[PDB]
């Protein structure tokens, strides 16, 4: 529930209740309802006009301006392979690692033993 | 890491009253030798400071000087006496009123350009469509078209007034504005949570805010008040009168060096460390305060080394020691102490480096947290030092940055502190993300090209204006904003929206010498043809013969 | 010279530096070739 | 100066030569003389490099005004070459142009 | 008249009685006035300057403002 | 050091690495800006700066030795958390 976001399709069907209840109650100065319309297009052309969630664990990508935002595409390989790991499990054959700070009772410790299985 | 600091070597200088006096009488045959003609933006800015120390004893120095001027000798001394007496009568209506800083200089740009004969030259121009600072500061705050208004952002902006409109016109019942914004933070969250699915400028100079997820958006609310300020100030000008500074990092033609003279025209008592103390830099400070001191103002110069824990936690004990020390308490902390670790990638993290990571990070916090303790332990609580985090732009995006970086972004680690841990009354955090500067005699690599980047529709600044740009979060305004709340200031011009910077330039500088080399070098093969088909004899016999200079004795 | 203009022209070099004794006037054969002028009083060169 | 009648805001040039030369304990005034017929001859008034910054109690004196940096007038007048010395010695000279 | 520097400051720290009153009192004067009358009599200053910060310090500038005083004119 | 004896074909152990897992880390625990102790310098150094020069090693390792189509992967430890907490000292400085 913490992770909602709304399809491109709820945000474009919420703002058809809202313009067509705003405005079929009729109590706006033509000017406000005016600009409005006007405000309201802008917002439907830069969105070139469905509950969704975030997975708990994703990858992200970054944006033009460096920035980095959910790419369910990546995460999707990475959750896909994460599943296909706790099925039929993992290798690490012929790989060499180096790891520090892998003490006793530590993340380290466990992802350890990982690659030594 | 050699400690440096010694209170017996603290220069102190504050005789603003004798240097009136002597840049008055100095500006009165300055004027009759033609030295200054009334076109100079010059004489402007020296009569600003001459009003800047307005004392009682001034005027009448300056009225004598002015009645028995000889006029019937030359259109100069008339000119003079003329000049004279205006100016005499501007500092009798400035005297008591707080002095300012007021950026008079003509706002200029980089020119870059190629000799006949291959010789590279790079000068400074006026820019062709500003003449005074108020032009310039209208100039940033309109933007530019490739600063265009992306898509989020502008469904962003458009949504808001959408709501400000909806809102502040109460005649919907309240079960429709109820579901309204209800309708309307769905289409926010979505922006922000997924931007693929769902899917006029921005100033060159603008503030941003916090996202609920943490994010620096643009926000006009504070970049008007930022910008408005900032106007206010190229207009009449802005005052530091009554405030203390600490400035590390101030050395001889910096960006530090000209915000000083800044806060040094306002009544500001600033103190700057100094890690080359000779009497060369002794003296281009005293310099410095001889035409930058208004009266109120105090400059000390000490030495320091921000590479030193000690010297840190030392020089914070001579500011704010009462018997002994010069007993101040700081409003403003200028932290721009930096080492060049140009050269290097991770490949190598040299002792270079590393030190300069320990000055640049390490020592800063020291340095605040020193001054903090300092106040929290004697007792000043409402008067918070306002902190000019220089941030920067580039994380990494350019090579061999070599620890830079890594300094930098840290810094910014400070915004959220501020807010966790204790200090919040004490210290204020005002990122500013300085830009593009173009460094007067200092490195001319990222000035060649300073040209041809800004022909992107882009803006690169000189140090006075940085400077400026800086001074303006200084300003009585933005200093209210930080203590309730951080602010972050993209002084960047605007060079956000060109990507792989770091490529462009490196393509600019290749040009840029190749067709030089190019040029000169071509000279020097049809030189050597010439010796060849003409005979040493000839082409020797026919070369400008230079006279090299004697020295005659009258 | 140096308590008004705060520095030593070409002129004032030469005085000084022909008073401290680095300088004197040389006026006959040098090497061989014959040459007047200044002259380097360490090094018996001649000097520009 | 004030007790002669000079004009209240008409201040004098204050030269000190020892910044640059020090203090040579008898051949003190030579200098200074030749400081001064020089300064007459050109017009420039010498400043003070070592003026670090002026001491406050000095700025009682209305009448000097201590210059940090050379200064080419229209021309001087008349100048004052005045020194003291041990064993209450004090001599002043008054040259004209 | 017979304010001395740094009277009853002895009692001060020998009276854990003493010592809270004018605890109660400087945290008063400090926290809306911007001043302490604590230092102010430890060591007399010839010169004292308050400052309005913060969001604590615009609070104390209030009091400043919010002080009022009474003049009539001779016409009433 | 250790990067050579992980590199070293004759006295070393002569591997080539495939994975990086930089979980080197002390407790800081307990100290604002108010005070960067030893302690914070030393961890500080230990989580940042010579995890650069230990990557920074083994990059020059393989450069030389013409180990080209092997890259190593980096697992870097980042958080969430960039002075959100208090107390950090240094730590959130290094992560970020």
């Amino acid at each position: 529930p913490i992770s909602q976001y709304s399809n491109r399709t709820k945000v474009q069907n919420d703002l058809r209740s809202v313009y067509k209840l705003i405005r079929r109650q009729h109590r706006l100065s033509k000017s406000s309802q005016l600009q409005f319309n006007a405000l309201y297009k802008d917002v439907i052309r830069a969105l070139a006009m469905k509950v969704e969630t975030i997975p708990f664990l994703h990858l992200r990508k970054k944006d033009e301006f460096g920035n980095w935002e959910y790419s369910k595409k990546l995460t999707g390989i990475y959750l896909d392979g994460l599943e296909a790991a706790a099925r039929s499990g993992l290798t690490f054959q012929g790989k060499h690692a180096l790891m520090t700070g892998a003490g006793a009772g530590s993340i380290g410790a466990e992802v350890l033993q990982g690659l030594l299985s | 890491i050699e400690p440096a600091f010694d209170p017996l070597k603290a220069r102190v200088y504050d005789s603003s009253w004798n240097w009136a006096r002597q840049d008055a009488l100095s500006m009165y045959y300055d004027i009759i030798f033609g030295r200054l003609r009334v076109v100079d933006r010059e004489i402007v800015s020296q009569c600003i400071q001459i009003m800047n120390r307005s004392n009682p004893l001034l005027l009448e120095f300056m009225q004598y000087h002015i009645d028995h001027c000889p006029t019937e000798r030359g259109e100069t001394y008339q000119l003079a006496k003329e000049l004279g007496q205006q100016l005499i009568e501007n500092c009798k209506e400035v005297l008591g009123k707080p002095p300012v800083y007021k950026d008079v200089s003509i706002p200029t740009g980089p020119q870059t350009t190629i000799d006949a004969r291959g010789n590279i030259q790079y000068q400074e121009v006026p820019r062709a469509s500003a003449r005074k600072f108020e032009h310039y500061v209208k100039q940033m705050a309109e933007g530019g078209p490739i600063s265009q208004y992306s898509n989020r952002t502008k469904v962003q902006n458009d949504l808001r007034s959408v709501y400000k409109l909806i809102r502040r016109q109460h005649r919907l019942s309240k079960s429709s504005q109820l579901q309204f914004n209800a309708l309307y933070k769905d289409v926010i969250r979505a922006l922000a949570m997924n931007e693929s699915q769902i899917m006029e400028t921005i100033p060159f100079l603008h503030l941003r805010k916090k996202d609920e997820f943490g994010n620096w958006e643009y926000s006009k609310k504070l970049t008007g008040i930022y910008l408005d300020g900032l106007e206010a100030a190229a207009r009449s000008g802005l005052t530091f009168q009554g405030k203390h500074a600490l400035m590390t990092g101030a050395g001889a033609g910096s960006i530090g060096a000209e915000v000083l003279q800044g806060l040094l025209s306002g009544g500001a008592k600033v103190i700057v460390t100094t890690s080359r103390f000779s009497r060369q830099v002794t003296e281009y400070y005293q310099g410095i305060y001889a035409r930058c001191g208004a009266r109120g103002s105090q400059l000390v110069v000490v030495p320091f080394n921000q590479g030193s824990k000690q010297d840190v936690e030392a020089l914070v004990n001579y500011i704010y020691d009462t018997k002994n020390g010069l007993g101040w308490d700081l409003d403003y902390v200028v932290p721009f102490a930096a080492i060049p670790e140009n050269g290097r990638e991770i490949d190598s993290i040299d002792s270079k480096s590393e030190l300069a990571h320990r000055i640049m990070l390490t020592n800063l916090l020291r340095l605040l947290g020193a001054i903090k303790t300092q106040k929290k332990e004697r007792g000043y609580e409402t008067r918070p030092a306002q902190v000019i985090l220089p941030l920067s732009p580039n994380h990494g995006t350019f090579g061999n940055d070599g620890l830079y970086s890594e300094s930098k972004l840290a810094l910014e680690t400070l915004f959220n502190r501020w807010y966790s841990e204790s200090w919040g009354n004490y210290l204020t955090i005002c990122g500013a993300v300085i830009g593009w500067t173009r460094g007067t005699g200092l490195m001319s690599a990222n000035n060649l090209v300073a040209e041809g980047v800004e022909k992107l529709g882009v803006r690169t600044f000189s140090q006075q204006e940085m400077a400026f740009n800086l001074l303006g979060l200084m300003a009585p305004a933005i200093v209210n904003l930080c203590q309730s709340d951080p602010v972050f200031a993209d002084l960047n011009g605007g060079l956000q929206f060109i990507p792989d910077l770091k490529g462009l330039m490196t393509k600019l500088r290749k040009e840029i010498m190749e067709t030089s080399a190019i040029r000169q070098a071509v000279i020097k093969e049809t030189a050597i043809e010439n010796k060849v088909v003409n005979g040493e004899d000839h082409e020797a016999l026919y070369r400008r013969v230079i006279t090299e200079p004697r020295a005659n004795l009258k | 010279e140096m308590e008004a203009y705060g520095k030593f022209s070409l002129e004032g070099c030469v005085e000084m530096a022909w008073m401290m004794g680095l300088i004197k006037n040389h006026n006959g054969p040098l090497k061989g070739k014959p040459y007047s002028g200044w002259v380097d009083a360490k090094t018996g060169e001649p000097v520009d | 100066l004030k007790h002669l009648g000079r004009t209240k805001g008409n201040a004098v040039l204050g030269i000190f030569q020892k910044y640059l030369t020090g203090h040579p304990k008898g051949a003190a005034g030579a200098w200074m003389l030749n400081g001064c017929l020089q300064v007459l001859n050109t017009g420039i008034v010498p400043g003070n490099r070592n003026a670090d910054n002026v001491d406050k109690v000095m700025e009682q004196f209305d009448y000097i005004v201590y210059p940090s940096r050379s200064i080419k007038t229209d021309g001087i007048k008349a100048f004052s070459v005045t020194s003291f010395g041990f064993g209450q010695k004090g001599a002043q000279a008054i040259g004209v142009h | 008249g017979s304010q001395e520097q740094g009277m009853g400051m002895d009692l001060y720290a020998t009276s854990p009685v003493a010592k809270e009153v004018w605890d109660r009192a400087d945290k008063h004067f400090r926290e809306n006035y911007g001043f302490s009358i604590i230092d102010i009599v430890k060591n007399n200053p010839k010169e004292l300057t308050v400052h309005f910060g913060g969001p604590r310090g615009k609070i104390i500038r209030q009091n400043y403002m919010s002080m009022t005083f009474e003049t009539v004119n001779a016409d009433g």
